C-alpha cells in the first residue's frame, strides 16, 4: 500500500488544477491512468526494470487523451520515481482534497430497505446541519440489518440498526 | 514504500513544464535542514568538493551529488537557514586563501581573520584537497630540525621532511613540547604553523600570547578551530593548515605544522559520518578514518629541486622545499593498542610517547624510551649529535626493563651499580624546564660529559646547577667554539681535544 | 494566528506541518493547547515539505493529529536579571515555587553563540574562594571548570553553601544553581537548607528533575548558564553550579536516540563532544565579568576511560574529591588532598611559593600514608626517630587543613572562617618547616589564620 | 564517441547511464573528461536501468553530473615483460618516473583465472635466510609463500627489506615490488637504494601508496601481481614482495559501503574471504614456473583475530607473527616464537636435529611462560631450583633471538651479522643443554652467532 | 543441523528395502567429522555454539598445550 507515497502527488495535481480551473478535467484524466494502471500486460511492463524514461514513453502511447501539462509531465515524474503503481491512490487522494476544498461529504446510508425519499431528504438535511458540508447521500440495501439504517460519515458513523440494538443488549447480559 | 525529497510543490513546478532545466543550472534551493547536514535541490551544475554559497555569508561543502539532490555541509552556524532558502553554487572547488602574508595572522579555517588586524593580505587560493607529491618527486630528509629539548633532539631526532607523532594521556606537555619547538624554531628560517583542533578558546588564547611574548608569533601562521564550532570546520581544519604549509613547501622553503590533535579531527569526522547514516567500524569510527588521516599527513613531504623548478616555472632553480608534521594524538590511559592511536603510529615516521607515571614523578618531558622511535633515525642530526648519542634509547630501554624485573636488589653487582647509576644520572640529566631551550653546543657538551662515563661515578644530584654553571662558564669565557660549533656541527679529535680540555679544566677547577 | 498541524505524535517527539514558506527554524518554539494547558513544542529538524520534527517540552499525552500550533518566532525566552534570585523555575522560566510571579525587565534565548576570540579576557586570574583545603592544593580559575567527584553524607552540598555565601559576601557576584537529572528529594531539602541559612537571597535557581520528559532535562542547563551570562555583562563574577553534568549527557543520548541518529562509539549520541563543547565553552571569562562553574561529575562503571568522563575531563581546570575517610576523621571539608587536582598548580601560574608548599604538604601526607600502614602492623615504637616526627607534622597538616564554615554553624557553633590565600600558604608553611612545632595537635583543629591557631593553644 | 552519463557521484563510486542495447560488461574501463584530465572509471556492478556502478581510479572531485563518459570495451590493461624491469609504474600501468613511455610489445588485463590444480607444483628446497629466528622457527621454501604479521611500528618493513637484501640480491632471476598503499618516503628510499646499488634493472616496481584515492590502492595490488604472473609464465622463477596486503582489504572497505553492500562481522564487506582468495589464490608457483614471495600483514588495533588477519592466516605457508611488547624490550627482530610457524617445519624436510631444537625452544619459552604469572604474583624465589633454571635459559633463549641487521644499520650504529643455520642450530643446542649456563644474559643481546656471545661476555 | 543429520548408522531393514534385495543383514554408516575454527579459543562464538550443540562429542585442540608439545594436543 502506497497512501503514503501517493500523498505529494496527489496534492500538487490538485493545488495544480485550481491554478489553471480545470479540475474537473484532471479528474477524469487521473481515471483514465488509473485504468490503464490496472491492465494485465501493462502491469507485466511496470514490473520491468525499463529504463524510467523509456517506460514513461511506454506509458504515453497507451494515453493520448491527455494534456502536455497533465500526462506528459506528472506521468512522467512519477516515472522517474518508479511510482506508476500509485495511481489507483492518487486518484482516490485527488477527488477526497477536492471535497474538501468544495466543503462536500459523501455520506453512506445502510439499509434493510429503501427509504421513503421523506426519510432520506430529512436525512440529508440533518446530516448537512450535523456537519458543515453539502452531503451527497448514496444508500446500500444489506439486509443483515433487518431494520433502521447506519449512517456513516468518514470515521463517524451512527447505528440504529436492530441487529446493533441486539447485539448490544446481548453484552448488557 | 518511502519518500526520495520528492515534495508537492516541486512536483507541481516539474507539471508546469518537464524540462525545467531551461532555468538556471548556477543555483538551487535548501530542501531539509538536520544538525548541519543539508540537503539540496537543483544545482544541476554542482561538481563534488565545491564550495556552495548560502545566504549570509556562509559556504557548504558538496560531498553527495545524487539523482536529484546535493547533500552538503555547513561551515558556520547552521541554525539560522530554513527551507526554500535559494543557493548558488561558485565554480571554485574548495579553496583557501594562501600566503607569505598570513604569517603573525589569527585565522578561521576558511581563512578568514580572527583578530581584530583587520583584511589578509594572501597572495592567491590553493585547494585545501590536493594528493601529495609523487614517489619520485620526493627526496630523502637529511637535515636537521633541532628543538629545545636534550631528550629529543638526543634520543628522537627530527628532520626537515619528516613526520613525528606526539602521542601521550592527557596533561603530559604534548602542547608545551610542541609550542616550546616552535618557539625554538624563530632565527632559524623554518615558518611554523599551529592548527588548534578542537581546542577550548582560552587555551588558544594563553598559548597565541604566550608565542607572542617570546617573539615567535611573528614567524607562525595560527590556526583556529574552537570547540564550540561546527564538525565540519574541525574536521577541515588540518587541511587548510597543511594547504598554507604546502605553498612554502612547494616555493621551496621550509615550514614546520603542528596538528594539535588529530584525535578529535577523527572525531569531528565521526560525527559528520554518522549523520550521514554511513555503516561505522571498529570503536564506531568510518571505515574512511585511516584515509582521512593518510592523505591529511603524506603531504608532509620533503621535494626535490626538480619538482620546484617544474612548479615555479623555473623562477626558484635549484632549492629544494620541506614541511615538517607533528601531530598530536591523545590516548586514553596510556594504551596505544588503539584504533585511531595505531592508525597515526602506522602513517607518521617517528614515536614521541610521553608517559604520564615518568610525567608524575618528576621525569619532564616523559620521553618514554623503548616505545618512542625515530624512523629517520640518525641521517636527520648533526654529526656530532649523532656520534655523541649513539645508542642510548636501546640502553634505556632495557635499563628500564632490568631496573622493573630487578626489583628485589641489586644482585649480581658486576656493573650494574654503575650502569644504573650512569642511567639514573642521564635520566636526571635530559629533565629540563620548559621554555628553555638549549642550543646544539649546549646539548653536544652536556652529552660528551655525561655518555663515555666522564660523571658515571659521582650520583652527587646537585646536577641543575652543575649544567647551569657549566654552560655560563663556557658562553662568557671558555668558548668562542661556542659560535662555531652551532654554526658547523663539526666532529673533529681536534675540537674533542678542545671540548675536553674545557671539560678537565671546569671538573678540576669547580666542584659542581 | 496558528499556521501549522500536527502530522505525527510518536513519545515525545511530534512532527508539525507548515506552510512552505513559513517553517520555522531549527531551535524555534512552537506552542499548542493540549487540552487545556499549553504545550512548548522546541524544533530539531526541518524535513522535506514544511514537515518539522520537535520534541515536547512537556507531557505528550492528550495530542491529537491535527491540533493547531502557533510559530514563536523566537527560541526558548526566560527572565533574567535580578528578579530571578531566591526563585524557583523550570526549564520554561516558569516559577515552581508558589510565591507568585517574577517580576524581571527582560527575556534572553536560551541559544547563543560563546564569547569571541577578540571578546576574552587577556589575562588570567585565581578566585580566591575562602577555603584552606581548596585555596591550597586546587586553587580556581576565575573562569575555570571544577569537578566534584565526591559520594554522599561527605558534605557536598555544605561545600556548595560555603561557595555560594562566600562568592556573594567577600566578592560580590551572585550564583546559579542548574540542577538537571537530580532526585526532587534532594532539590526539596537543598532549598531548605538555603533558606535556614540566609543564602537563598544570594542564589538563582533552575531544576529539571529526573521525574521530566527529556527535553526539560536537556535544556535546564542551558536556561542556567543562559541566566548566568546575564549576570555576566552586568560586570560580576558568578558561580555557576551543575548538579550532575552527567545527567545532562545522558537526556542528550535520550533525545538522539528518540530523533532517530545511529548510535556512537558506546552507544552515546554521535553529536556528544559537541553537544558538551557547546555547553562548556560559555562558561569563560571575559573582559567585562566572568562565569566560574562547579560541575558535580559521575563516572559509569567507575571507569574514567568512558566516553562521559572522557569528554568531560578534557574541559575541567580543577579536580576536587571528597571522601569519607577524612570525615570519619571529623575533618571537615572533607576533601583529600592527595587526590585533589588542578592545572593551576604551574609555578610560573600561581608562584613558586604556593607551589612548592602544596608539593610539601602532599609529599608530608603520601609519606604519612605509608608510615600508618607500617604503624598498624608492627605498632609505633617500630619507626625510627626521623619517621615519628614526620608523623607528628602530618598529624597537624591533617588538621589545620579543616575549617569552620559561616553555613555550619548549625552543627558546630564556631563563628565560620574567611582565610586568605597567602595567610594559608604562610600558616602551612610554618606548621611544614618545623615552625609551631611546640603546640598540641588539637590547636590546629576547626581553626582559621595560624595565629588563631596559636592563640587557641595559649587557651587551652 | 562517448555515450554514458553520470548521474550520481559519492566519493568514490560513480554511477554512469548507458543505453540498454550497449551497457559495459562488468569490469571493463571508461573514460571522463575530469576538468582538463583523463579519469579512468573501472565498472564494479550493473544496475538496471542501462546505469552502472564504478570506482574511479583517480580523485573524483571536480565531477559533474551529467558529463560524457567513453565507454572502452576491453578492462584494464597493463604493460608487461622484459619491458618493465628498470621502471616504476602507476597502476593503470602508466610510467611514473620521469622517463619515457614503456616499450612494452604485449599487454595484459589485470583481472585473470587462477592456475588449474593439476597445473600446481610444491617443492621441499629450503631457502637460507640470514636470520636466526626466522629460518630456525619459520623456515620457509623456494616457492613458498612468507607472511610477516605485526601491529604498527613493530618491525614488518625492516624485515622485509633485509630479507630483499639476504636473498633477492644474490639470487638470478627477476623481481617484483608492489607498494600497496604504505609511505611514499620508503618507496623513494628503496628506490634510490636499488638505482645506487645497480639492482634496479631486475626489481620491476608498482606504486599505489596511502595518499591514492581507494581504487588505486585497490587495483594495484592486482597490477604487480600480474607482472610477476608474466615473469612466471616465461618459465622464470619470480621474487614477489607485497609491502602491505592490508590495505587491499582495507580500500575495499572504504568503497564496500557506497556499492551498497549489507555491512558484515566487523565493518568488513560481506566479501572479505572472497575478495582476499581471488587475489592469494594467483600468486603460486606451477609447472612452468615458480613465485617466491613475502608479503607484510598489518594487524589492526594488534588484534589477532581481527577478521583481516584471521582470514588471511590460511593462506600464507611461512607465518612470522611479530609482537609490539618484544619489541618494547628492545628485541629486534621482534618475532614471537610460540606463535610464529612453518608448513616445513617437519623432520622429513628440515632433518631432525633442526626440528628437535626449534620443539626443545619452544617448550622451555612456553614454560617460562606459564611461570610469568606466578613471578609476578609471588616473585622469583618461590621458583623450584629447577623452574629457575629454565627461566634462566629461557630468558637467554630471548636474548640469543635477537640479531643486528644490515638495514637497521641506521637505528643503532652495530654492523649487520648473517648467522648461517648450522650456526644457530649449533648455538640453540649448546643454550638448551646448559654448557653456556655460566654467561650473564646481556652477553647474547644483538650478537651474530655463540662464538660472539662468548666474546661479549668478556667486555661485559 | 540438515547436513550433519545425514550422519547415520542404517539398520539391515532400511538397507534391505532400499537396494529392493541384493543386500541382507547388512548394516550401512557414514561418519561426519566436522572440522571448525575458534578464535582464540572461545567456544561462546555463533557458529562453535551450533555446532557443539549439533553434534555428539568434541575433540578440543588447544594451543597451549601444542606448544609445550603435548601433540596431538
Ligand atoms: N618540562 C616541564 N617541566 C615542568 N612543567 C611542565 C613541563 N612540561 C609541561 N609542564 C607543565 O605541565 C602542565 C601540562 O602541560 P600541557 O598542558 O602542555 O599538557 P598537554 O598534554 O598539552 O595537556 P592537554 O592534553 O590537556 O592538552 C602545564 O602546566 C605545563 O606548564
Ligand atoms: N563544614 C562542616 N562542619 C561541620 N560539619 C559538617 C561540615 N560539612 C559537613 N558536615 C557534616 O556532614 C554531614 C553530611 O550531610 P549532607 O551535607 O546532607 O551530605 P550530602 O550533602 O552529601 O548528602 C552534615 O549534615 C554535617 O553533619
Ligand atoms: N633490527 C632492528 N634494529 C633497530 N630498530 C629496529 C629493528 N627492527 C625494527 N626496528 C624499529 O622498528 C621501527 C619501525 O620499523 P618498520 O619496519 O617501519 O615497522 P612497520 O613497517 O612494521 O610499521 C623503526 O623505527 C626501527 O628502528
Ligand atoms: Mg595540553
Ligand atoms: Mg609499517
Amino acid at each position: 500500500e502506497f497512501i503514503t507515497v501517493a500523498r505529494p502527488y496527489a496534492k500538487a495535481a490538485f493545488d495544480f488544477a485550481v491554478e489553471h480551473q480545470s479540475v474537473e478535467r484532471w479528474q477524469d484524466m487521473l481515471a483514465f491512468a488509473a485504468e490503464v494502471t490496472k491492465n494485465e500486460q501493462m502491469a507485466e511492463l511496470l514490473s520491468g526494470a525499463l529504463a524510467p524514461e523509456t517506460l514513461a514513453e511506454s506509458f504515453i502511447a497507451v494515453a493520448g487523451e491527455q494534456l502536455d501539462e497533465n500526462g506528459q509531465n506528472l506521468i512522467r515524474v512519477m516515472a522517474e520515481n518508479g511510482r506508476l503503481n500509485a495511481l489507483p491512490d492518487v486518484l482516490e487522494q485527488f477527488i477526497h482534497l477536492r471535497a474538501v476544498s468544495e466543503a462536500t461529504a459523501e455520506v453512506d446510508v445502510i439499509s434493510a430497505a429503501a427509504l421513503s425519499e421523506q426519510q432520506l431528504a430529512k436525512i440529508s438535511a440533518a446530516m448537512e446541519k450535523r456537519l458543515s458540508r453539502k452531503v451527497k447521500l448514496n444508500a446500500k440495501i444489506d439486509k443483515s440489518v433487518m431494520a433502521g439504517v447506519i449512517i456513516r460519515a468518514g470515521d463517524m458513523v451512527i447505528d440504529g440498526s436492530v441487529r446493533g440494538r441486539l447485539e448490544r443488549l446481548a453484552d448488557v447480559l | 514504500q518511502l519518500n526520495s525529497t520528492e515534495i508537492s510543490e516541486l512536483i507541481k513546478q516539474r507539471i508546469a513544464q518537464f524540462n525545467v532545466v531551461s532555468e538556471a543550472h548556477n543555483e538551487g534551493t535548501i530542501v531539509s535542514v538536520s544538525d548541519g547536514v543539508i540537503r539540496i535541490h537543483g544545482l544541476a551544475d554542482a561538481m563534488q568538493g565545491e564550495m556552495i554559497s548560502l545566504p549570509g555569508n556562509r559556504y557548504a561543502i558538496a560531498l553527495n551529488l545524487e539523482r536529484d539532490s546535493v547533500g552538503a555541509v555547513v561551515m558556520g552556524p547552521y541554525a539560522d537557514l530554513a527551507e526554500g532558502m535559494k543557493v548558488k553554487a561558485t565554480g571554485r572547488i574548495l579553496e583557501v586563501p594562501v600566503g607569505r602574508g598570513l604569517l603573525g595572522r589569527v585565522v578561521n579555517t576558511l581563512g578568514a581573520p580572527i583578530d581584530g588586524k583587520g583584511p589578509l593580505d594572501h597572495d592567491g587560493f590553493s585547494a585545501v584537497e590536493a594528493i601529495a607529491p609523487g614517489v619520485i618527486e620526493r627526496q630523502s630528509v637529511d637535515q636537521p630540525v633541532q628543538t629545545g629539548y636534550k631528550a629529543v633532539d638526543s634520543m628522537i631526532p627530527i628532520g626537515r621532511g619528516q613526520r613525528e607523532l606526539i602521542i601521550g594521556d592527557r596533561q603530559t606537555g604534548k602542547t608545551a613540547l610542541a609550542i616550546d619547538a616552535i618557539i625554538n624554531q624563530r632565527d632559524s628560517g623554518i615558518k611554523a604553523i599551529y592548527v588548534a583542533i578542537g581546542q577550548k578558546a582560552s587555551t588558544i588564547s594563553n598559548v597565541v600570547r604566550k608565542l607572542e611574548e617570546h617573539g615567535a608569533l611573528a614567524n607562525t601562521i595560527v590556526v583556529v578551530a574552537t570547540a564550540s564550532e561546527s564538525a565540519a570546520l574541525q574536521y577541515l581544519a588540518p587541511y587548510a593548515g597543511a594547504a598554507m604549509g604546502e605553498y612554502f613547501r612547494d616555493r621551496g622553503e621550509d615550514a614546520l605544522i603542528i596538528y594539535d590533535d588529530l584525535s578529535k579531527q577523527a572525531v569531528a569526522y565521526r560525527q559528520i559520518s554518522l549523520l550521514l547514516r554511513r555503516p561505522p567500524g571498529r570503536e564506531a569510527f568510518p571505515g574512511d578514518v585511516f584515509y582521512l588521516h593518510s592523505r591529511l599527513l603524506e603531504r608532509a613531504a620533503r621535494v626535490n629541486a626538480e619538482y620546484v623548478e617544474a612548479f615555479t616555472k623555473g623562477e626558484v632553480k635549484g632549492k629544494t622545499g620541506s614541511l615538517t608534521a607533528l601531530p598530536i594524538i591523545e590516548t586514553q590511559a596510556g594504551d596505544v593498542s588503539a584504533f585511531v592511536p595505531t592508525n597515526v603510529i602506522s602513517i607518521t615516521d617517528g614515536q614521541i610517547f610521553l608517559e604520564t607515571n615518568l610525567f608524575n614523578a618528576g621525569i619532564r618531558p616523559a620521553v618514554n624510551p623503548g616505545i618512542s622511535v625515530s624512523r629517520v633515525g640518525g641521517a636527520a642530526q648533526t654529526k656530532i649529535m649523532k656520534k655523541l648519542s649513539g645508542g642510548i634509547r636501546t640502553a634505556l630501554a632495557q635499563y628500564r626493563e632490568l631496573a622493573a624485573f630487578s626489583q628485589f636488589a641489586s644482585d649480581l653487582d658486576d656493573a650494574t651499580r654503575k650502569q644504573l647509576d650512569h642511567g639514573q644520572k642521564v635520566t636526571e640529566l635530559l629533565k629540563q624546564k620548559q621554555y628553555a631551550p638549549m642550543s646544539v653546543a649546549q646539548q653536544s657538551l652536556v652529552l660528551f660529559a655525561a655518555e663515555r662515563g666522564y660523571l658515571a661515578d659521582v650520583e652527587l644530584s646537585k646536577i641543575g646547577s652543575f649544567e647551569a654553571a657549566l654552560l655560563a662558564y663556557v658562553d662568557r669565557d671558555h668558548a668562542p667554539l661556542m659560535q662555531e660549533i652551532n654554526q658547523t656541527g663539526g666532529y673533529n679529535d681536534e675540537i674533542e681535544g678542545k671540548l675536553k680540555g674545557i671539560l678537565d679544566s671546569f671538573k678540576a677547577t669547580q666542584s659542581w | 494566528m496558528a499556521t501549522g498541524k500536527i502530522v505525527q505524535v510518536i513519545g515525545a517527539v511530534v512532527d508539525v506541518e507548515f506552510p512552505q514558506d513559513a517553517v520555522p527554524r531549527v531551535y524555534d518554539a512552537l506552542e499548542v493547547q493540549n487540552g487545556n494547558e499549553r504545550l512548548v513544542l522546541e524544533v530539531q529538524q526541518q524535513l522535506g515539505g514544511g514537515i518539522v520534527r520537535t520534541i515536547a517540552m512537556g507531557s505528550s499525552d492528550g495530542l491529537r493529529r491535527g491540533l493547531d500550533v502557533k510559530d514563536l518566532e523566537h527560541p526558548i525566552e526566560v527572565p533574567v536579571g535580578k528578579a530571578t534570585l531566591g526563585r524557583i523555575m523550570n526549564v520554561l522560566g516558569e516559577p515552581v515555587d508558589m510565591k507568585g510571579e517574577i517580576g524581571e525587565e527582560e527575556r534572553w534565548a536560551i541559544h547563543r553563540a560563546a564569547p569571541s576570540y577578540e571578546e576574552l579576557s587577556n589575562s588570567q586570574e585565581l578566585l580566591e574562594t575562602g577555603i584552606k583545603v581548596i585555596d591550597l592544593m586546587a586553587p580556581f580559575a576565575k573562569g575555570g571548570k571544577v569537578g566534584l567527584f565526591g559520594g554522599a553524607g561527605v558534605g557536598k552540598t555544605v561545600n556548595m553553601m560555603e561557595l555560594i555565601r562566600n562568592i556573594a559576601i567577600e566578592h560580590s557576584g551572585y550564583s546559579v544553581f542548574a540542577g538537571v537529572g537530580e532526585r526532587t528529594r534532594e532539590g526539596n531539602d537543598f532549598y531548605h537548607e538555603m533558606t535556614d541559612s540566609n543564602v537563598i537571597d544570594k542564589v538563582s535557581l533552575v531544576y529539571g528533575q529526573m521525574n521530566e520528559p527529556p527535553g526539560n532535562r536537556l535544556r535546564v542547563a542551558l536556561t542556567g548558564l543562559t541566566m548566568a551570562e546575564k549576570f555576566r555583562d552586568e560586570g560580576r563574577d558568578v558561580l555557576l553550579f551543575v548538579d550532575n553534568i552527567y545527567r545532562y549527557t545522558l537526556a542528550g543520548t535520550e533525545v538522539s536516540a528518540l530523533l532517530g541518529r545511529m548510535p556512537s562509539a558506546v552507544g552515546y549520541q554521535p553529536t556528544l563532544a559537541e553537544e558538551m563543547g557547546v555547553l562548556q565553552e560559555r562558561i569563560t571569562s571575559t573582559k567585562t565579568g566572568s562565569i566560574t562553574s562547579v560541575q558535580a561529575v559521575y563516572v559509569p562503571a567507575d571507569d574514567l576511560t568512558d566516553p562521559s568522563p572522557a569528554t568531560t575531563f578534557a574541559h575541567l581546570d580543577a579536580t576536587v574529591v571528597l571522601s569519607r575517610q577524612i570525615a570519619s576523621l571529623g575533618i571537615y571539608p572533607a576533601v583529600d588532598p592527595l587526590d585533589s587536582t588542578s592545572r593551576q598548580l604551574d609555578p610560573l601560574v600561581v608562584g613558586q611559593e604556593h607551589y612548592d608548599t602544596a608539593r610539601g604538604v602532599q609529599s608530608i601526607l603520601q609519606r604519612y600514608q605509608e608510615l600508618k600502614d607500617i604503624i598498624a602492623i608492627l605498632g609505633m615504637d617500630e619507626l625510627s626517630e626521623e619517621d615519628k616526627l614526620v608523623v607528628a607534622r602530618a598529624r597537624k597538616i591533617q588538621r589545620f587543613l579543616s575549617q569552620p564554615f559561616f553555613v555550619a554553624e548549625v552543627f558546630t557553633g564556631s563563628p565560620g572562617k574567611y582565610v586568605s590565600l597567602k595567610d594559608t600558604i604562610r600558616g602551612f608553611k610554618g606548621i611544614m618547616e618545623g615552625e609551631y612545632d611546640h603546640l598540641p595537635e588539637q590547636a590546629f583543629y576547626m581553626v582559621g589564620s595560624i595565629e588563631e591557631a596559636v592563640e587557641k593553644a595559649k587557651k587551652l
